[PDB]
DNA sequence: ATCAATATCCACCTGCAGATTCTACCAAAAGTGTATTTGGAAACTGCTCCATCAAAAGGCATGTTCAGCGGAATTCCGCTGAACATGCCTTTTGATGGAGCAGTTTCCAAATACACTTTTGGTAGAATCTGCAGGTGGATATTGAT
DNA sequence: ATCAATATCCACCTGCAGATTCTACCAAAAGTGTATTTGGAAACTGCTCCATCAAAAGGCATGTTCAGCGGAATTCCGCTGAACATGCCTTTTGATGGAGCAGTTTCCAAATACACTTTTGGTAGAATCTGCAGGTGGATATTGAT
């Protein structure tokens, strides 16, 4: 009846995608939020493939460097889990401030 | 060829062509093209120089973004050099902070 | 119809200089190409402002020099500008 | 089901983990999702005016490219 | 002795027009000049580069009225386009 | 004879910046209306920071307008502090702002 | 036993006071002392404009002010009040002016 | 031909009290000892990146004297553009 | 300090998506030869303003004492997230009309170029102006001890 | 909650640095009026490649259990704020030499402008080639319960 410790799989994880380098949100599902943003500035738009795979390599690169931000505040507080205040805090010395 | 002569495999010719069409300045020297080309030239073989030796560190002999991105954030300069740049499909550095280790 | 340029071909020629036995991705070569266009656009930009803010029409290899200066990394710009201080030389000797 | 929500919890788990980040609150998810949802407006925004600049019905690689890049999130790989 | 042009005279004109009784002071009338010719900067930049990614050698009011829209915040964008728009009509109407 | 601001109804310098269209390099060719949307635009983000900052004197009970009230006006609306983020107004000093849990007592 | 105000008080009087003032709050020769070390280190027999010299400490006060304002709020993160070189740290390195 | 100054430790002319000031205009209420020389070396940084850029335009100009215009255009390449010095 | 369950590695294999190679086509480049134009270096020098010496004095830096209260260390439990087996619905993959992104030709409204005429923003500078900095004294708080 | 030591607010008053306001020369500007060029909107269209869709593929939604992290409570050493004495050195007001920024003219090395010859990089359908992703086997490390 194996079970691994809290934070054991966790750890794995995080050396399993710090070392490859693939899109971690699904496809379809990123492309229909793409649309939907869209529709709202123009509708009736067309997009190359090529355009929202820039959309999404550039959105995760933006959320994986965010992250890295948001843990190192959850850290300056002592912490080892992130929330929303980190984030919040990360931004906000981003200059997308607040 | 301008290349040529300058002992250059970067196009001085079209780097002159496109120096003008930018509308940088009225005029464009004839040296500046050559100067630019020698510097695109040199930054490129810097690159692949790093990004070759990731490949083959890492047992493969065709580069990858993926090595672009291992060559250009373990080295300082390059590094700040693209500093607001993101290539595509190159992952990120491996990198755990200390404070989340087991024990 | 209508040819599209890139560094493709002059990346690759480089790229045999320094590591022979070495390929190159499609995706990777178009990585190498967006940054040349990249470094070309922001070396230019400072050489453009350099000319205006001394009131100067022309772009010389002078402005492209100090622009490498302005942008680049120490030990970085330090190599840039030999090289093309180098390339500029061999150029104006015939 | 919300598109947003098509922004599921394992896929922003993945993101954390390439960030390096070891345990996530459950309040996260929807936080990510809002910041995910402003950073795709803004860039989508200026790619749409590209497109309309040039009188397209379809936003190109490139109108993303230079709507990233005067985001200050210059991206490499799909032209220019 | 090389005159050196500002947009003072034309900021104090817009001044008269919206606070009557207020002055400036020197120091104000600088970073008014500044901010007029870095947001001109501004605009005229990405006017640029927008016709050159369209292979156009030509700014005119429409590449003008994308470069506000992609630089301008919001509302500032709405009323910098409606009074570029109402400029170039009353100016069009004219011979 | 008359000007192309006048003709514009325009107080901002349209011939002006045409020429400085013209040689800041920007395209081949500049058309006849580029200068005077510009100028438009110049003229109405001019006229919305005078409104406010000219507020901001009054406020201040002051006649005339000086660096901390062209600050008190950009700081203090959300889109012209966006548009000028990145923007330092030399003698501008900042917002009066202090955080909550610095406030003294319970 | 003679009048004293508490901890922290004469501290948030000084904050209100400098966040309703605008004028220069480093000593000016000094930093134009400064101004000329860092730059003759760079190249040797410079001269400067005085208004050059006013530019850099409108610019270099600007700059630690904002900064401050951001280390203060990593010390409120992480339940503190004083700020210390760690928030400094933090803040610079979220700035990417160290990441 | 003529004097002798050598500019030496001028760092320290930025005091705990300049440093104060600045912290409270920040909107901080309590400072750490270790502060002051942590900023101290902050600054140092922000002058010499600075700096470095303003004389580059001063001798690209093949001037030998350094121009509110020069530190302006220094300032904005860095994207802390600044007005009121003629930029 | 035994093994028991899993994840992790390394060596080898090979089908194939993507990289490489010979070829004919050619418009767009790029190199070249020639007559013309011009930006900006060079030499002279007017003249702004940077460096600096000097003196007086008070705003403000320095250094110290004293203790309030903040940061840091410790205990700790309630509870929130991590791990996981289980049922399956949304994503992914590969196929096909057709919407537009482009390639091409026509052609005119509008942007150069250019020789004048004229309205004007800058400015060097004598001058009367005037908003408010800054000292003064006295009334409403704001604090902190008790 | 009453007090007393103090800071904050503030409308009044004034000497003056900094601003609004001429009178005048004016050269770089901007507008006027043809002449010559041409950028790119507009209409027509071939053909990529994008949206839609049905069938094969596999990641995620859901509930349970509890490990261990976050946050509350408590304690106290000594950091850091407040107050104060002393006197240094920054600030302020000025005069002065002259470095060097900057205006003006002479003028040639170099860039613009075609005109035309050479050759090259990009496009493209064809065929051949190959690095390595992914799958398999088995050894070995890691993790976690005794």
């Amino acid at each position: 009846p194996h079970r691994y410790r809290p934070g054991t799989v966790a750890l794995r994880e995080i050396r399993r995608y710090q070392k490859s380098t693939e899109l971690l949100i699904r496809k379809l599902p990123f492309q229909r939020l793409v649309r939907e943003i869209a529709q709202d500035f123009k509708t009736d738009l067309r997009f190359q493939s090529s355009a929202v795979m820039a959309l999404q390599e550039a959105s995760e690169a933006y959320l994986v460097a965010l992250f890295e931000d948001t843990n190192l505040c959850a850290i300056h507080a002592k912490r080892v889990t992130i929330m929303p205040k980190d984030i919040q805090l990360a931004r906000r010395i981003r200059g997308e401030r607040a | 060829t301008r290349s040529s002569r300058a002992g250059l495999q970067f196009p001085v010719g079209r780097v002159h062509r496109l120096l003008r069409k930018g509308n940088y300045a009225e005029r464009v020297g004839a040296g500046a093209p050559v100067y630019l080309a020698a510097v695109l030239e040199y930054l490129t073989a810097e690159i692949l120089e790093l990004a070759g030796n990731a490949a083959r560190d890492n047992k493969k002999t065709r580069i990858i973004p993926r090595h672009l991105q291992l060559a250009v954030r373990n080295d300082e300069e390059l590094n700040k050099l693209l500093g607001r740049v993101t290539i595509a499909q190159g992952g990120v550095l491996p990198n755990i902070q200390s404070v989340l280790l087991p024990k | 119809k209508t040819r599209k340029e890139s560094y493709a071909i002059y990346v690759y020629k480089v790229l045999k200089q320094v590591h022979p036995d070495t390929g190159i991705s499609s995706k990777a070569m178009s990585i190498m190409n967006s940054f040349v266009n990249d470094v070309f656009e922001r070396i230019a930009g400072e050489a453009s402002r350099l000319a205006h803010y001394n009131k100067r029409s022309t772009i010389t290899s002078r402005e492209i020099q100090t622009a490498v200066r302005l942008l680049l990394p120490g030990e970085l710009a330090k190599h840039a500008v030999s090289e093309g201080t180098k390339a500029v030389t061999k150029y104006t000797s015939a | 089901r919300d598109n947003i929500q098509g922004i599921t919890k394992p896929a922003i788990r993945r993101l954390a983990r390439r960030g390096g980040v070891k345990r996530i609150s459950g309040l996260i998810y929807e936080e990510t999702r809002g910041v995910l949802k402003v950073f795709l407006e803004n860039v989508i925004r200026d790619a749409v005016t590209y497109t309309e600049h040039a009188k397209r019905k379809t936003v190109t690689a490139m109108d993303v490219v230079y709507a990233l890049k005067r985001q200050g999130r210059t991206l490499y790989g799909f032209g220019g």
